[PDB]
């Protein structure tokens, strides 16, 4: 019972990823998102444990949503007749990270850092759990805004993750790397990394560098704004034409500009409040 | 201009 657990509100936003409503759990008063998805229009599918064919969103959720991270979290899902339920996380207050760069314009390095450092330990979660987002980007990170912690979304072009060639991609094109331009080939992780440049770039820099497939394989990053040159640095590498020149979580996670990150909480007290 | 860029 569905209609009998949950009060509905508005919708909060629609698109390619579904619909999604603003809810309240009965039971509790907890704060939900309630994402719709039109079976007919579901590309890629999986098989739950219950051998039940479900879209391949619920299962990497599945897979990703055992105890606390940085990934909004299913709590529940329900099958209907031409659609698929699924019951999500809400932070209240929220702003997705698209309309906080929007408005705020290109963010001060120590709150990109901080930000930046919680996707990747996000993204890291997701790795470790067996799961490839594919669309990291900054419409589909949500900001917890008294938490001050991010929190990934949509993984509805996500991927089980393999150490073998991803020949379809189902994400977005401005972050895709040039090797999937190009070839139509791209490996995970070097993948992950080149998005996560885009991210990085457009957060220091208000805006993402590349609109067009030439700017993606040119290989060129012209800074619009002053950027210090260890976060310069930083972005280039992950921008590496070249996938095998791009560096790991760990080597990103050591880079000198990623040191002495603030926590969530100050986060939000000294950036959000 | 700042655009949001759709999914596939
Ligand atoms: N696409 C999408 N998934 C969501 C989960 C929670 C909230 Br709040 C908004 C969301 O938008």
């Amino acid at each position: 019972p569905l209609e009998s657990q949950y009060q509905v509100g508005p919708l909060l936003g629609s698109g390619g990823f579904g619909s999604v409503y603003s809810g309240i759990r009965v039971s509790d008063n907890l704060p939900v998102a309630i994402k719709h998805v039109e079976k007919d229009r579901i590309s890629d599918w999986g098989e739950l444990p219950n051998g039940t064919r479900v879209p391949m969103e619920v299962v990497l959720l599945k897979k990703v949503s055992s105890g606390f991270s940085g990934v909004i979290r299913l709590l529940d899902w329900f099958e209907r007749p031409d659609s698929f339920v699924l019951i999500l996380e809400r932070p209240e207050p929220v702003q997705d990270l698209f309309d906080f760069i929007t408005e705020r314009g290109a963010l001060q390095e120590e709150l990109a850092r901080s930000f930046f450092w919680q996707v990747l330990e996000a993204v890291r979660h997701c790795h470790n759990c067996g799961v490839l987002h594919r669309d990291i980007k900054d419409e589909n990170i949500l900001i917890d805004l008294n938490r001050g912690e991010l929190k990934l979304i949509d993984f509805g072009s996500g991927a089980l993750l393999k150490d073998t060639v991803y020949t379809d991609f189902d994400g977005t094109r401005v972050y895709s790397p040039p090797e999937w331009i190009r070839y139509h080939r791209y490996h995970g992780r070097s993948a992950a990394v080149w998005s996560l440049g885009i991210l990085l770039y457009d957060m220091v820099c208000g805006d993402i560098p590349f609109e067009h497939d030439e700017e993606i394989i040119g290989g060129q990053v012209f800074f619009r704004q002053r950027v210090s040159s260890e976060c310069q640095h930083l972005i280039r590498w992950c921008l590496a034409l070249r996938p095998s020149d791009r560096p790991t979580f760990e080597e990103i996670q050591n880079h000198p500009w990623m040191q002495d990150v603030l926590l969530p909480q100050e986060t939000a007290e000294i950036h959000l409040h | 201009k700042r655009r949001r860029h759709p999914s596939g």
